[PDB]
C-alpha cells in the first residue's frame, strides 16, 4: 500500500517562525492528502483536507500545498498551543494509510 | 406528448439514478481491494458520468468484479440512453418532412 | 458530540473485548465509522472500516486479524470485537467518521483497552498542601497525589473543570501492579484559602470519581 | 414479433457470443508476447467489454497484430450492434407516431 | 520481464512468532502476486492466490496483503511444519517469472 514518509521526526523552531512539515508519498495521489493535529492526550483533530483546504474553526496560521508526492504543512507564527504530533493521511489508494508522525518543538 | 419525447425524458431520469446507484454501488464493491481508486462518492459520481458518457479519460476504474459489473450497467444505460435521443430526433425530424411534403 | 466511547477496558489474555462509538449529529447513508490503533508513544494504525447502512466492513490486512466490526442502526452505535487480546493489542483504540470523502472530520476521545492479569483498583486520591513554614509569592502551588490505582486511565480536572490555568497532570508510573501520578494547580496565593480549590479524579475502569478539597495544614 | 425487435435480440446473443470468442482468442493471441497483459481469460473478457462498449479506460489492450485484429472485431460487433439498437427504437417511435396520427 | 526480487533469502524466527516474506516486483502487477510452499523433495504447493485470496485446504494461519510492488506473506504462529523455501509469482505481464525464494527456519 501507499507508504508516507514524514521527513524529519522531530521539528525544533523558535517562536514566530514559519514552520514546514514534510509528507513524502511512495506513489502519485493527486492532492488526496490530509493533515492531523494531536496534542498530548488529546484525539487527532483535521487541520486540512486534500492538501490545501482550510477547516473551519482552524486557525489561518495552518496552511497546506503540493500534489503528486510531496506535500507541506505549513504554520505561520508558531506557538505554544502549536506544540504536537502532526500526522498525515491518504485517501487515494484504499488502505488510506498515515504518516509515522512529526513532533513540533519550541 | 409524443412517446419519443417521454422516453427520452424517462431515459434522462433513469440515466441520472444509474449514475447515482453507482457512484455508491462502486465505493461499495472497491473498498476493501487494495490499490483501488474508486473509493470516495465526489469522484465515483465525475467516474460513472465518465463512463456512461465513455468519454475514457482514464484516470478512474473499477478493479473488483462487482465494480466491473456495476461498470457495465452504467455503460450500457449510458450508450442506451444517448442513443435513444438519437431515434427520438430521428422521429422528430422524419414527421416534420412528412409534413414539408403535406401527409 | 460526535463519538461517544466508554473511557477503557480491562482485559485477560486470551480473553476478548467488545468497544462501542455511539455516533449522534448530522447521520448519512454514506457514512463509514472507522477504527484506528494507537500504542502509546507511537503512530495511528488503521484497523478498519464499516458503512452502517449495509453492514461492509473491509479490515488492514498487513497485521494480524483481531478485530470484527459490526454497527446498530437504531442506536447510532459501532462495535469493534478485539478477540484474544496479548500485550501487544493494548492501547488506545479511537472510532472515527468519515462522510465518504476520504478524511476523518471527528473522532472519539479513544478507550484505551489494558491487557494483564491485575485486578482493578480505583486510586487513592490525597491532598497536596504547602508546609506551614514554606513563604509565599504572588503565586501558590496546591496538587493532589492520585495512587495505587490500576488501568491507565484517570482524568483529573479543578473545580470541576473551572480552573485549568496553572495545571500540570504528570505521566502515571507504573510499580507493582499499581500506577501513580501528580496533578498540580496553581493559583495567586491571595486568593487560595478564600475561594476553595478541589480536584476532582475519574477513574472509567472502576466507575469512580472521587473529590478532594485542598485546605491549608491543621 | 417485428424485424427490428428480433434483429436487437439477435445482435445481443451475437455480441455476447463475440465477447467470449474475442476473450479466448486474444489470450491466445497475447500469451507468447512480451510486456502483454491481456495473457488471462477474466480481464480478457472484461477487456473485450470495455472493448465492445468502448469506454476506454486504458487499462488493458493488445500489443499483438492478431490481438489488434480480434480488438477489431469486438469494437465494429459492439459499436454495431448498440447501434442497431438505436435503430430499433427509432422505428419503434416512428411507427407509434405515425398511430397517434391515425394511419 | 518482470524482477521479483525475494528480500532476505533466509528468515529465521522462533517458534509461535509471525513471520513476514516479502516480494518486490520491478514494476506494478497490482494484485497478481502468487505464493507457493515447497518442502525438502516435495513439489511447490499453492498457498495465496492474487496476493491475498485463501486457498482452499491451506491453514489460516497463511495470509497474504499488499499491491502495486510490495506483497507480503504472512504466517501467524510458526511451526515446524512449516519449515520450507517460499516463492512468490507473478501473472501481470507475459513471462510469468518467480521469485528468488525464502527459506524458512526455526
Ligand atoms: C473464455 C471466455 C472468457 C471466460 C472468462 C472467465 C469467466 C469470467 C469471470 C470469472 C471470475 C473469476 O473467477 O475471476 C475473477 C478475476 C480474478 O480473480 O478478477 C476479476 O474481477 C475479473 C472480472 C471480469 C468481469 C467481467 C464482467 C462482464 C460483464
Ligand atoms: C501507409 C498506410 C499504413 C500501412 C501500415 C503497414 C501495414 C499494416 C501492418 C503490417 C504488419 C507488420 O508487418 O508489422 C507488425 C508490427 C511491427 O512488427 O506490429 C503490429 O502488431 C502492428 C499491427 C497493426 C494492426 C492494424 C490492424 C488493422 C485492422
Ligand atoms: C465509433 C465510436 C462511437 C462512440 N460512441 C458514440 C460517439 C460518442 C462521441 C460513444 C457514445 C458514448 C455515449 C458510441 C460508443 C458505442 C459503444
Ligand atoms: C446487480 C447489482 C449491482 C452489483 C452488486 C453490487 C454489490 C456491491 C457490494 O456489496
Ligand atoms: C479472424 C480470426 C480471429 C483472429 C485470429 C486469432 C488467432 C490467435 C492465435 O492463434
Ligand atoms: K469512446
Ligand atoms: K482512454
Amino acid at each position: 500500500d501507499i507508504l508516507l514518509t514524514q521527513s524529519p521526526a522531530i521539528l525544533s523552531v523558535s517562536p514566530g517562525e514559519r514552520v514546514s512539515f514534510s509528507c513524502r508519498a511512495s506513489q502519485s495521489i493527486g492532492t488526496d492528502i490530509h493533515w492531523y493535529q494531536q496534542r498530548t492526550n488529546g484525539s487527532p483533530r483535521l487541520l486540512i483536507k486534500y492538501a490545501s483546504e482550510s477547516i473551519s474553526g482552524i486557525p489561518s496560521r495552518f496552511s497546506g500545498s503540493g500534489s503528486g508526492t510531496d506535500f507541506t504543512l505549513s504554520i505561520n507564527s508558531v506557538e505554544s498551543e502549536d506544540i504536537a504530533n502532526y500526522y498525515c493521511q491518504q485517501s487515494n489508494r484504499w488502505p488510506f494509510t498515515f504518516g509515522s508522525g512529526t513532533k513540533l518543538e519550541i | 406528448s409524443a412517446l419519443h419525447w417521454r422516453a427520452a425524458g424517462a431515459a434522462t431520469v433513469l440515466l441520472v439514478i444509474v449514475l447515482l446507484a453507482g457512484s455508491y454501488l462502486a465505493v461499495l464493491a472497491e473498498r476493501g481491494a487494495p490499490g483501488a481508486q474508486l473509493i470516495t462518492y465526489p469522484r465515483a459520481l465525475w467516474w460513472s458520468v465518465e463512463t456512461a458518457t465513455t468519454v475514457g479519460y482514464g484516470d478512474l476504474y473499477p478493479v473488483t468484479l462487482w465494480g466491473r459489473c456495476v461498470a457495465v450497467v452504467v455503460m450500457v444505460a449510458g450508450i442506451t440512453s444517448f442513443g435513444l435521443v438519437t431515434a427520438a430526433l430521428a422521429t422528430w425530424f422524419v414527421g416534420r418532412e412528412q409534413e414539408r411534403r403535406g401527409h | 458530540v460526535q463519538l461517544q466511547q466508554p473511557g477503557a477496558e480491562l482485559v485477560k489474555p486470551g480473553a476478548s473485548v467488545k468497544l462501542s462509538c455511539k455516533a449522534s449529529g448530522y447521520t448519512f447513508t454514506s457514512d463509514w465509522i472507522h477504527w484506528v490503533k494507537q500504542r502509546p508513544g507511537h503512530g495511528l494504525e488503521w484497523i478498519g472500516e464499516i458503512i452502517p447502512s449495509y453492514g461492509r466492513a473491509n479490515y488492514n490486512e498487513k497485521i494480524q486479524k483481531k478485530a470484527t466490526l459490526t454497527a446498530d442502526k437504531s442506536s447510532s452505535t459501532a462495535f469493534m470485537q478485539l478477540s484474544s487480546l496479548t500485550s501487544e493489542d493494548s492501547a488506545v483504540y479511537y472510532c472515527a467518521r468519515e462522510r465518504g470523502d476520504g478524511y476523518f472530520a471527528v473522532w472519539g476521545a479513544g478507550t484505551t483497552v489494558t491487557v494483564s492479569s491485575a485486578k482493578t483498583t480505583p486510586p487513592s486520591v490525597y491532598p497536596l498542601a504547602p508546609g506551614s513554614a514554606a513563604q509565599t509569592n504572588s503565586m501558590v502551588t496546591l496538587g493532589c497525589l492520585v495512587k495505587g490505582y490500576f488501568p491507565e486511565p484517570v482524568t483529573v480536572t479543578w473545580n470541576s473543570g473551572s480552573l485549568s490555568s496553572g495545571v500540570h497532570t504528570f505521566p502515571a508510573v507504573l510499580q507493582s501492579d499499581l500506577y501513580t501520578l501528580s496533578s498540580s494547580v496553581t493559583v495567586p496565593s491571595s486568593s487560595w484559602p478564600s475561594e476553595t480549590v478541589t480536584c476532582n479524579v475519574a477513574h472509567p475502569a472502576s466507575s469512580t470519581k472521587v473529590d478532594k478539597k485542598i485546605v491549608p495544614r491543621d
